[PDB]
DNA sequence: GATGTATATATCTGACACGTGCCTGGAGACTAGGGAGTAATCCCCTTGGCGGTTAAAACGCGGGGGACAGCGCGTACGTGCGTTTAAGCGGTGCTAGAGCTGTCTACGACCAATTGAGCGGATTTGCATAACAAAGTCTCC
DNA sequence: GGAGACTTTGTTATGCAAATCCGCTCAATTGGTCGTAGACAGCTCTAGCACCGCTTAAACGCACGTACGCGCTGTCCCCCGCGTTTTAACCGCCAAGGGGATTACTCCCTAGTCTCCAGGCACGTGTCAGATATATACATC
């Protein structure tokens, strides 16, 4: 893995940045099972950091290409929509304020 | 006593003024400048604010030594 | 209340449409349109009331018509949830 | 009072004169199109001459006005 | 009155991909909602295998599992990996 | 000086397309909201975030519908989408 | 080896709608999988709304509501003024 | 009803559906901490009641064909010639279930 | 001899009405396992798990005729061709 | 080691599943499309029943993978369990 | 008149409906401990109204572009017919692997004490925008 | 006869919302004890694979003819775009008060344990409703 963690707090230990004892929580307590193991806390945090490093930097890029230092909803809507996993991912989702791709079909020019 | 340091402050943006004109820098050199001596970078909003006294008197009075730096440089 | 299915007016319908890409509507669109919207809110809005009753409030909250969107395969996001 | 010529400022009405004398009754908007991307297209060599009587006009303004305050409203 | 969510860690994240961008607090506002609703869903999936196979217990392996059936294609493998690797540093000494 | 029909719908089609702010005026959209409402139970009220959620999804539903509503249109050979295009977009898709 | 499922239920139904009519072994092999999925929908309905409220108890009124979300037309009615009679038969007997 | 004289739950509450059984279902299978005494009666006279309404539709379906017993095509055309139904079971697959017999009227001569 | 039109009117009654698997079964068995091969080597099916395969192919081509025919006919045809097929799916949301 | 099995699905296959579904006439091309469109649904559907069935440590599909398979993309099947 | 489908008989078969005896999950009666219900308090957000500005909707008109109906070719589909292929059935056999039980240990729940990461509420600070220098050409009040 | 619009870049000021800081709380981290869920080994014996040979129903190829798809023309409806009139949305501000959230008590309901025993299930009998085959007549093309 990655070189080292001396840290006291799971999420150090786990080289991640998403908390790790919040998610332990949050799967002990509806009803998900019983019993949540030691690793399912720390696969799981890392699967979600994973999945919004890349929307966020998708929408980072949409940022630049609009010339702004900001990610605003349209830039979500934009960085999800051309890109193909992610849009099955969320392919049900409306994101509101998030506005429509500019999609002309060729025959009404 | 607050007017004694409000006319400091007025006083001491007032010569910071008049050094930037006559050196001929812009408020966003004065801000560029202030990042490569203390790590601290500042916009010309902030220099902007800074020189009208718009700002609250603590943070005329911590940024004020790092202006006078830019002052003697 | 009465009538107020009328105040999505020809523009409004217009102006989603050419969202959507359209180029030429047809004179038949406008009521066939606002059919449709009231049938959708309808549906949305009594299972929002329903959760809304459940938990015996007065008020409709975001939640209630955010978990209403939810069951229908529409996931809204941005509105809390 | 008036506000001082920055860099483009002063290269642009000495560029400018100069597009309307050698096209007179060409429009401004045309000129002020091919000055913006002439001045884009400028190394700082280039602009620097501009750059050095920008700064001496903004001290000169100041000289003759040290009470100026610039107040644009909406 | 105290309410939670991942604004701080989507903050985070955000700069280490691009250092010198920010977000709104409509954006991180569906960030928020992203982030809950992928946890459910795989949380919710893992429930069911662990039903389903007759345990109690969910553990990395029903995670992993039901990220391989809820993401697809390059971005479920990608994931599998870091999750595989976070487990890894973790327990290793 | 006049432009021919069309120019204008495409300008306003890339128009539309590029914004992201809600079409529908908003006191009529709520003033349907809650002639609906009254009819399930009397005396409900609805809060301001209620109302621009249910909005948001009418709209994003309108939306949707008319694009799929223009490929029947396309298929059928026509640039005008009549009622026909809206039912049969409905009917495949399930509704 | 033992397994749970319906047929006896399924068929003394049967008997009291139609007295003279069997149904074969596949037929009731479908009422098995429709008494399941029905079940599993209202109970997972009503986890959810015992959820959102912040309780940890399923109640009738909880599985109710479950019925009006999931039931269409009158089967939300019918059902729901049988399970009414049935709990307030129950409660007395 | 008027009455029950039984020691079962099932015939306290007038149903033909186990009333335990649902109710250990119910505890099972993480649906909430705790069920209600009325849980598992309000829910077993539900189940009771569509079954009976498919049984009956079915039933009928089979004497329409002239038959004294219920296959999988009898239930599959209860359930679609009965709007009601139809949408609850919109989505099901139902093995060996056939189709109506729907004909275009622009096929016909 | 019969007049186009007049079979296929035949056979749209006889299939409607019957509630066999139209496939043959050994060729779709094949078809199962070769797909599987590309997943994983060495796999084994339940011969029950091959008809649960089986009918739920077939109920899904069947439902995506009868929206491949309303196109045709809101076309203005009788053919059903390639396009038909591809604008119910997209429009289904596939 | 299988291939080419897709053509198993004969002509008369195609058609008499169009014809179920009230098809009256069909296209010459209609006969590749299908089949391509048969795989997909297939390969989405067994992947996923393969899936569960690693899970379990098994080497058998069931037909409760395949079940579960289905159901999980919206399509409830009755008869084989559920 | 020719080609298909439903209806009047006789027989038997796989499939169902019934009855024993053996558990093993369902029901009854106690107890304890938390959860949900009640009443009383505060105060935040909702409804409702008011007048004024003006941006969007409604209306009419005329003109062009597109929907629609009708016609005529030509080829791509259906329908027969005879030959060929491979499915389906039954039979024999082998063995991998599902499904069960029984020991035993590492794993996670639970508790109680401790402590730093994260929460709200202030307070600093940057983005995003827009006004104006010069100058000549053209438009409208 | 005079103002202002129009254009370019770069420096200044300005509204609002986002990034950063403080102090305190309370959810996350140690560390230890307990009990049982699940890992592992070994056994039975189900049911899934593989092959062979025969019948025979379905698939395959090819010839023929015509019903349908496609392109073209021409007519008339009806939707677009413009400019003018009118209408109701939107903006601020204000007051009134109803319902949502919080807190602190109280009593009832459900989990858990233990006991007892009859309703439900594998397994073996016993009877028949509709398929399979023949022969008659009418429905549809």
């Amino acid at each position: 893995g990655k070189a080292r963690a001396k840290a006291k707090t799971r999420s150090s230990r786990a080289g991640l940045q998403f908390p790790v004892g919040r998610v332990h929580r949050l799967l002990r307590k509806g009803n998900y099972s019983e019993r949540v193991g030691a690793g399912a806390p720390v696969y799981l945090a890392a699967v979600l950091e994973y999945l919004t490093a890349e929307i966020l930097e998708l929408a980072g890029n949409a940022a630049r290409d609009n010339k702004k230092t900001r990610i605003i909803p349209r830039h979500l809507q934009l960085a999800i929509r051309n890109d193909e996993e992610l849009n099955k991912l969320l392919g049900r989702v409306t994101i509101a304020q998030g506005g429509v791709l500019p999609n002309i079909q060729a025959v009404l020019l | 006593d607050i007017k004694a340091l409000q006319k400091e402050l007025e006083q001491f943006a007032k010569l910071l003024k008049q050094k930037r004109i006559t050196l001929g820098y812009t408020q966003a050199d004065v801000g560029l400048t202030l990042g490569v001596l203390f790590g601290k970078v500042f916009s010309q909003t902030t220099i902007c604010r800074f020189e009208a006294l718009q700002l609250s008197f603590k943070n005329m009075c911590k940024l004020r030594p790092l202006l006078q730096k830019w002052v003697e440089e | 209340l009465r009538d107020n299915i009328q105040g999505i007016t020809k523009p409004a319908i217009r102006r989603l449409a050419r969202r959507g890409g359209v180029k030429r509507i047809s004179g038949l669109i406008y009521e066939e349109t606002r059919g449709v919207l009231k049938v959708f809110l309808e549906n949305v809005i009594r299972d929002a009331v329903t959760y809304t009753e459940h938990a015996k409030r007065k008020t409709v909250t975001a939640m209630d018509v955010v978990y209403a969107l939810k069951r229908q395969g529409r996931t809204l996001y941005g509105f809390g949830g | 009072v008036k506000r001082p010529m920055n860099a483009f400022m002063v290269w642009s009405r000495g560029q400018r004169r100069k597009m309307a004398q050698e096209n007179p009754k060409m429009h401004n908007s045309e000129i002020s199109k091919r000055l913006g991307a002439e001045w884009k297209l400028l190394s700082e060599t280039e602009k620097r001459p501009f750059i050095d009587e920008a700064k001496r006009l903004r001290a000169l303004h100041m000289k003759e006005h040290p009470d100026y305050k610039y107040r644009p409203r909406r | 009155s105290r309410k939670e969510s991942y604004s701080i860690y989507v903050y985070k994240v955000l700069k280490q991909v691009h250092p010198d961008t920010g977000i709104s607090s409509k954006a991180m506002g569906i960030m928020n909602s992203f982030v809950n609703d992928i946890f459910e869903r795989i949380a919710g999936e893992a429930s069911r295998l662990a039903h389903y196979n007759k345990r109690s217990t969910i553990t990395s392996r029903e995670i992993q599992t039901a990220v391989r059936l809820l993401l697809p294609g390059e971005l479920a493998k990608h994931a599998v990996s870091e999750g595989t690797k976070a487990v890894t540093k973790y327990t290793s000494a | 000086h006049r432009y021919r029909p069309g120019t204008v719908a495409l300008r306003e089609i890339r128009r539309y397309q590029k914004s992201t702010e809600l079409l529908i005026r908003k006191l009529p959209f709520q003033r349907l909201v809650r002639e609906i409402a009254q009819d399930f139970k009397t005396d409900l009220r609805f809060q301001s975030s209620a109302v621009m959620a249910l909005q948001e999804a009418c709209e994003a539903y309108l939306v949707g519908l008319f694009e799929d509503t223009n490929l029947c249109a396309i298929h059928a050979k026509r640039v005008t989408i009549m009622p026909k295009d809206i039912q049969l977009a409905r009917r495949i898709r399930g509704e």
